[PDB]
C-alpha cells in the first residue's frame, strides 16, 4: 500500500483525500496546511459542491481520526520542516499552488519523502503526465506534475482527434467555473485584473497554457494548439470548446464512431461519451477527465469542427492524481 | 418625427422604450395583453439590471405616461386587432417573439402600422444589421422587416470587417452568452430544447443558433462560411462572441487590431467598437454599441488562424439598434 | 403495498418519485403531466440539484421503465380525464399547484383513486397535516394537504419550544430559496410583482401564510405567530428565523436540550439538530424537514429569543408527502 | 474645501472616492494601498456593481489624474510612512479594515494628518458616530469611526421607533449581500468557519455586533438589541429585518406615518420610505443609509412587529463617511 501525504488541503487536497477513500492501494497517512486539525476536520466533512463527507471524522491529540484511521496533522509553511519520514510517506501530493518548480517540490524529498506529484502546471521543466496521454512515458522521476485539469480534458480528446483524421491546427476555449483565486467583489489581483473582478457578476476573460501544454505530453501536437478561457459563475465543472482543421475528412458521424470506439477501449476511464441533452451539473462527481458531448459539437465541413467535452475541474483531476501516483510507484 | 407602436412589454420592448425616451423618439402605444397600465409602470420604473429609470413614471387614465408624455396601453392578443390607426399609424416593434413571418407580423398592418420591425430572426422577413446591410431595405416593397439577433449584430460588424480586409475561407463561432427570459429558475420544462429548461444559475448550457449561417444572409459572401454555438451561462446580461477563423490572407494580431480600430473610428462609429483594457462582461452592462472588440482577450495560433473576441449588451446594445433601424427606415419613406 | 400516482411533475414530483423509490410500503405506478414519455426519463435521470438517478431509466412502448417497473405515463390536463382506476392508484399525489380545493382535487377521486395528498397549502377548509405536529388527528379524510415546506419546518420547532416553554407571541422570517414561479430576468408576476424580478439577481420580499398555517396544525398557537419570507439567489435549501417571546424562562442552554430530546425523542426523523459550523448546502438531500441550528441562534434574555432550523424544502417536504400518503393509508 | 486622503483603495475606498467627486466640501488629494498607479486607475474606472466611472481618469507619466485633477499614489504598508502633510490632508479615511484602534489608526496623525474616520467599527474605546442617531454628539475627538453599514440601516429606524413608541426589545436579522472577506468556492476562514464556505453557494449564517452597537451610538437602547445575518448569493444591498416588542401600541398606519414624517424631516436623506414593490437591485446605488419598506413588514398585533429596511452597504455607508468627514471638520 503507497502511502501519500497531502500538502495543501485546499480544494483539490481535499477531493483528491475523498478520491483516495474508494482506493485500496492508496493509503493518506498525512496532511500539511496551515489550519488546526479540528478545523481540517470541518472542511473535510462539509463540502458545497460535493456534499457531506460519506463516514466518520474526529480528532483525537491533534490527529484526524477518518474511519477509525490515525492522519498525522501539521502546519510547517516551509516544506523542508515537514519530517515526512516519520509517517513512511512514499509520495506526496503537492496541492498548495506555490511548490510548481523542482527546487521547491524537492524540500518534500529533502523532507523524508521519496517522489511528488505536482497537483498543477510545472512552471520549470518538471516533466507533466496525463492519462491516456502520456503515463507510459514515465522514465522514473522522483517529481512530476500532473498538469491541469483543462490539458487533463483536452489532451486525451486530442489524442484520438489526431489519431484518427490529424490535427493540422486547433484553437480552443474553456468555459470554466469559478476557483479558489477569483474574488467574490471587484477585488486586487494585480498579476490578473480581470481575475479580480467579482466572480458572480461576470464572465471574466482569463489565459491559459493549457492548450501548449497538450503539445508537450503529446509531442505530435507541439505548435498544433492554443487558447483561452472564460471563467463564469458556476462553482464546478467546466468545459473544452475545441476548434480543429482536419488533414483526413471526417463527416461529425465518424468523428462520434471514434470517439465512442476509444471511449468504451483504450481511453475507458479517461475518455467518456454521451449523447444526451447534459448540462455542467450532470457532470459534478465525473472521475472522466473528459466527456465528449456528441450533441453540443457541431462541423462546418469534414475538415473544419467545432467540438465539445466536459470535465469536472475538481474530482476527475484529484482522481488522476491518485492514478499519476498509483502509477509512479507501480 | 417617426412614431413607434410597441408590442410586447418585456425585456426588448420595455428597454426599446427607454432608448427612445432617450432620443426623443416619440412612442405612441404600447400593446400587451397580459401587462396592465399600472403593471407596466411598475416593470418600466424598476428594473434589476440597467437600474430605475432616470425620470419619471406614472399611470393616468388608462395610460402610461413616461416623463410627462403620454402613451395608449392596449390589452389585445392578434396584431390585426390593435388600434394603430388611433395612435397616429406608428411603425411597430414587434417585441413578442410570438409573430415573426411576414404574414403573423402584417396583422399590425392590417390594423394600422406603417411598418413593422420583428425583434428576433425571421424565416421569411429580410434581416438588415445597422453598420452591415441596412442599404438594403427597401421602402417600396418592404413592410415588414427583421432585426436579427443579438448575437448576429455582434458578429456582423467584426466579421465585415475582417473579411474585407483579410478574407474569411472559414469560421467557427461560440457565444457566451447571458441567459434570457426563455429559460428556468430551476430545471423545469422546455419541451423543444431540454437543455434549456434547467435552472439557469446553475448550468453551463450548451445551446444553439442561426446566428453565424445569418451572416452569410446579411454579408452574402460568408454564405456557407460561417456556423455556430452557444453556451447560456448563469448572467443576466452582456453576452460575447468567440470567433474561429482562417483567413485568406495572412494577418499578424497587430494588422487585425489596426482594421477593426480603423472600423470603429469611422465608417462603424456607434456600431463596432474597439477596446484594449482588461473588461469583463458588466463592463459593458448599457453599452450601446453591438460590438465591442477585445484586442487582448483573442489569441493567434498563426497569420491564417486566429481566434477574435468581441462583447454586446444583447438587451440594451439590440435595443438601440432596434431604434437606429427604424429611424434609418423614416428617414426613407419618399 | 399502497400504489401512488403522481399528478404533474415537477420539483416534488419528481423528488416524490426518487424518494419512492427508497420504500418499500409504496409504488409509483403512474405519472401524469403535460410532457412525452421520453422527456419525463430525461427530466428524472439528471437534475441540477440532487444529481443524477440512483438506478435504471428507459423508455419503452411509450412509457417508463424505472428500476425495471413499468410507470404509466398519460398527459391529461383535465384530472377528472386520467382514469387512474386502470393502473388501481390508492392515493393521488397532487403536485401541479393548480388542484387545491376539494372542488378540484376530488376530480383524481371521480378519476379513480381513492384519496388525494395535495403537495401544497390548500386554497378552501381541505385540513392539512404536517408530522411531528398533527398527523395522528387524521380522521379518514378522503382529500388532505401536506401543508407548506416552511410549515413542515416551522411547526415541529413551535411546539417543541411552545410545549416546555410557552410561547406567547412571535414573528417568523423565512429566507428561502428561489423555487419554479419565480423568473431568470425580470417577467410578468402579475399575482407577486416583486416574485417577477430576476430571481438569481435579488434579495425579494415575499408573503406566507406559513406561520399562521402553524395555528392550523397547533391550535393552541392559533393567532400567536405570523410572518413572510425573503427569496434568494439559491437553487435549495430554506431556513427559518423564529423570533419568540417565551412565557417561562430558559436559558440558552434549556432551549438547546429541549429540541436535542424532542431530536432523538418523539421527533425523530422530523427534527433534526446540530451545533456544527453549517451552511445551506450542508442541508441539501435532508430527510427532516427541520433541523435545529444551535450555534445560528441567538437570545436577548432569558423570555426573547431567535431561533434558526434549516430545512431543504425540495426534499424533506417530499418524504412527508410520502409519510402522509402512508399514514393515511394505516 | 477639506483636504481626504485614502488609506485602503477597496470597495468603500473606491465608493467613497467616487461619491467625494459630487461634492463641492470635499476633495480626495491622495489615495495609499497596495496598488500600482495604473491598477488603481483600472479599478476606478470599471466597477462591476456600479458601473462605469463618470468622469474621466488618465495615468499620465505618471501620475493618476482623475477629473482634471491630481491625486498623489503611495504604496507605504506602515501608515507612519505616509506624509500626508506633503499635500495638505486634513482628514484620512481609514478603509484597510486592519487599523481600527486608537494605537493603529494615530500613525496617520504622526504621519501629518489632523483627524481620522475610521470606515468600520472601532475595536476598542474609539468612538462611534452614525448620521440621524448620534453626529451631534461629536466633542471634537481627532479619531473616530463611522460604525457599519448595518449599524447605519438600523439605528435610524431604531431612534424613530423608541422616540415615538418604545422599543422595550429587539432581534435583528440582516440578509445581506456578499463582501471581499468571503470565498468563491470553500476556502480558509479560520475566525469565521462559515464564512470561508463558497459565498455564490450558500445562505451562510454569520454573526453581527451592530445590534449591539446600536446600544453604543444610541446610550437609551443599550442591551434591548442584538442580531445576527445570513450572507446570501448578492454582489450587493442588505436588508434589515427588526422585530420589536413596543411599550406604546400602535398600528402598523401609525408606524408608517412615524417612519414617513421623520424620512421628509429631521432625518431626510438618512432614512428613506417606500411603498412599491421593491427588490434589492432596487437600491443599488441608494444614497439613504436606510430605506423603509411600508408592504414588506407585519405586525403580530398593536405591540409586536417585524420592520423591514434596505440599505446599500456600500454606497450609503460611503456617503455618510463623507458626512461624518464634513461635520468633524466644521
Ligand atoms: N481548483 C481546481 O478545480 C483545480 C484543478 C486542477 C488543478 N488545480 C491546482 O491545484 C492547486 C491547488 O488548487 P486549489 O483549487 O485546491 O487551491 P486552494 O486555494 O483551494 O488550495 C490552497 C490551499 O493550500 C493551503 N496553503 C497555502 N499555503 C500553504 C503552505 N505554506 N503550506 C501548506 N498549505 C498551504 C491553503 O490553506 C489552501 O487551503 C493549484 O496549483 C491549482 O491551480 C486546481
Ligand atoms: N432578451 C434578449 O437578449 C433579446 C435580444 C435580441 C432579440 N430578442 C428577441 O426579442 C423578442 C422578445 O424578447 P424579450 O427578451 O423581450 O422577451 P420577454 O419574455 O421579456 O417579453 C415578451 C413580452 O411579450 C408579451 N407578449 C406575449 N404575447 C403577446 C401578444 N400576443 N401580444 C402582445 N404582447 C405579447 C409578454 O407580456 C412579454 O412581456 C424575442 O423574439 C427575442 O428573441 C431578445
Ligand atoms: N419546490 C418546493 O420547494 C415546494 C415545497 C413545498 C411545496 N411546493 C408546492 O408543490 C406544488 C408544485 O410545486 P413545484 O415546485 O413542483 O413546481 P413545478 O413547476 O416544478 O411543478 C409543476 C409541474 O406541474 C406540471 N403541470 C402544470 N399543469 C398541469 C396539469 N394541469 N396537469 C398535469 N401537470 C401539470 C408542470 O409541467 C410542472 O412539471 C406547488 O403547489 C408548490 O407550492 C413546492
Ligand atoms: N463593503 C461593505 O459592504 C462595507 C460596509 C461597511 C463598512 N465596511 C468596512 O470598510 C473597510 C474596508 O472594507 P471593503 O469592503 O472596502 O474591503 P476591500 O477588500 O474591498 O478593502 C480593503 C482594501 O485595503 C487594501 N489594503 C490592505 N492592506 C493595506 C495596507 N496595509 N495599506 C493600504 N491598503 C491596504 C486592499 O488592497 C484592499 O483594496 C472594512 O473595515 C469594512 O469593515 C465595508
Ligand atoms: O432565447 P431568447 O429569449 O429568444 O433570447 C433572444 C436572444 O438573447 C438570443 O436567442
Amino acid at each position: 500500500t503507497i502511502k501519500v501525504g497531502i500538502n495543501g488541503f485546499g480544494r483539490i487536497g481535499r477531493i483528491v483525500f475523498r478520491a483516495a477513500q474508494k482506493r485500496s492501494d492508496i493509503e493518506i497517512v498525512a496532511i500539511n496546511d496551515l489550519l488546526d486539525a479540528d478545523y481540517m476536520a470541518y472542511m473535510l466533512k462539509y463540502d458545497s459542491t460535493h456534499g457531506r463527507f460519506d463516514g466518520t471524522v474526529e480528532v483525537k491529540d491533534g490527529h484526524l481520526i477518518v474511519n477509525g484511521k490515525k492522519i498525522r496533522v501539521t502546519a510547517e509553511r516551509d516544506p523542508a520542516n515537514l519530517k515526512w519520514d516519520e509517517v513512511g510517506v512514499d509520495v506526496v501530493a503537492e496541492a498548495t499552488g506555490l511548490f510548481l518548480t523542482d527546487e521547491t517540490a524537492r524540500k518534500h524529498i529533502t523532507a523524508g519523502a521519496k517522489k511528488v506529484v505536482m497537483t498543477g502546471p510545472s512552471k520549470d521543466n518538471t516533466p507533466m503526465f496525463v492519462k491516456g496521454a502520456n503515463f507510459d512515458k514515465y522514465a522514473g522521476q522522483d517529481i512530476v506534475s500532473n498538469a491541469s485539469c483543462t490539458t487533463n480534458c483536452l489532451a486525451p480528446l486530442a489524442k484520438v482527434i489526431n489519431d484518427n483524421f490529424g490535427i493540422i491546427e486547433g484553437l480552443m476555449t474553456t468555459v470554466h467555473a469559478t476557483t479558489a483565486t477569483q474574488k467574490t467583489v471587484d477585488g486586487p489581483s494585480h498579476k490578473d485584473w480581470r481575475g479580480g473582478r467579482g466572480a458572480s457578476q461576470n464572465i471574466i476573460p482569463s489565459s491559459t497554457g493549457a492548450a501548449k501544454a497538450v503539445g508537450k505530453v503529446l509531442p505530435e501536437l507541439n505548435g498544433k494548439l492554443t487558447g483561452m478561457a472564460f471563467r463564469v459563475p458556476t462553482p464546478n465543472v467546466s468545459v473544452v470548446d475545441l476548434t480543429v482543421r482536419l488533414e483526413k475528412a471526417a463527416t461529425y458521424e465518424q468523428i462520434k464512431a471514434a470517439v465512442k470506439a476509444a471511449a468504451e477501449g483504450e481511453m475507458k476511464g479517461v475518455l467518456g461519451y454521451t449523447e444526451d441533452d447534459v448540462v455542467s451539473t450532470d457532470f459534478n462527481g465525473e472521475v472522466c477527465t473528459s466527456v465528449f458531448d456528441a450533441k453540443a459539437g457541431i462541423a462546418l465541413n469534414d475538415n473544419f469542427v467545432k467540438l465539445v467535452s466536459w470535465y469536472d475541474n475538481e474530482t476527475g483531476y484529484s482522481n488522476k492524481v491518485l492514478d499519476l501516483i498509483a502509477h509512479i510507484s507501480k | 418625427m417617426v412614431k413607434v407602436g410597441i408590442n410586447g412589454f418585456g425585456r426588448i420592448g420595455r428597454l426599446v422604450l427607454r432608448v427612445c425616451m432617450e432620443k426623443g423618439v416619440r412612442v405612441v402605444a404600447v400593446n400587451d395583453p397580459f401587462i396592465d397600465p399600472e403593471y407596466m409602470v411598475y416593470m418600466f420604473k424598476y428594473d434589476s439590471t440597467h437600474g430605475r429609470y432616470k425620470g419619471t413614471v406614472e399611470h393616468k387614465n388608462g395610460r402610461l405616461v413616461v416623463d410627462n408624455l403620454e402613451i395608449n396601453v392596449f390589452q389585445c392578443k392578434e396584431p390585426k386587432e390593435i388600434p394603430w390607426s388611433s395612435v397616429g399609424n406608428p411603425y411597430v416593434v414587434e417585441a413578442t417573439g410570438v409573430y415573426l413571418s411576414i404574414e403573423a407580423a402584417s396583422g399590425h398592418i392590417s390594423s394600422g402600422a406603417r411598418r413593422v420591425i420583428v425583434t428576433a430572426p425571421s424565416p421569411d422577413a429580410p434581416m438588415l444589421v445597422m453598420g452591415v446591410n441596412e442599404k438594403d431595405y427597401n421602402p417600396g416593397s418592404m413592410t415588414v422587416v427583421s432585426n436579427a439577433s443579438c448575437t448576429t449584430n455582434c458578429l456582423a460588424p467584426l466579421a465585415k470587417v475582417i473579411h474585407e480586409r483579410f478574407g474569411i475561407v472559414e469560421g467557427l463561432m461560440t457565444t457566451v452568452h447571458a441567459y434570457t427570459a426563455t429559460q428556468k429558475t430551476v430545471d423545469g420544462p422546455s419541451k423543444k430544447d431540454w437543455r434549456g429548461g434547467r435552472g439557469a444559475h446553475q448550468n453551463i448550457i450548451p445551446s444553439s443558433t442561426g446566428a453565424a449561417k445569418a451572416v452569410g444572409k446579411v454579408i452574402p459572401e460568408l454564405n456557407g462560411k460561417l456556423t455556430g454555438m452557444a453556451f447560456r451561462v448563469p448572467t443576466p446580461n452582456v453576452s460575447v462572441v468567440d470567433l474561429t477563423c482562417r483567413l485568406a490572407q495572412p494577418a499578424s494580431y497587430t494588422a487585425i487590431k489596426e482594421a477593426v480600430k480603423a472600423a470603429a473610428k469611422g465608417p462603424m462609429a456607434g456600431i463596432l467598437a474597439y477596446t484594449e483594457d482588461q473588461v469583463v462582461s458588466t463592463d459593458f452592462n448599457g453599452d450601446s454599441h453591438s460590438s465591442i472588440f477585445d484586442a487582448k482577450a483573442g489569441i493567434a495560433l498563426n497569420d491564417n488562424f486566429v481566434k477574435l473576441v468581441s462583447w454586446y449588451d444583447n438587451e440594451y446594445g439590440y435595443s438601440h439598434r432596434v431604434v437606429d433601424l427604424l429611424r434609418y427606415m423614416f428617414s426613407r419613406e419618399k
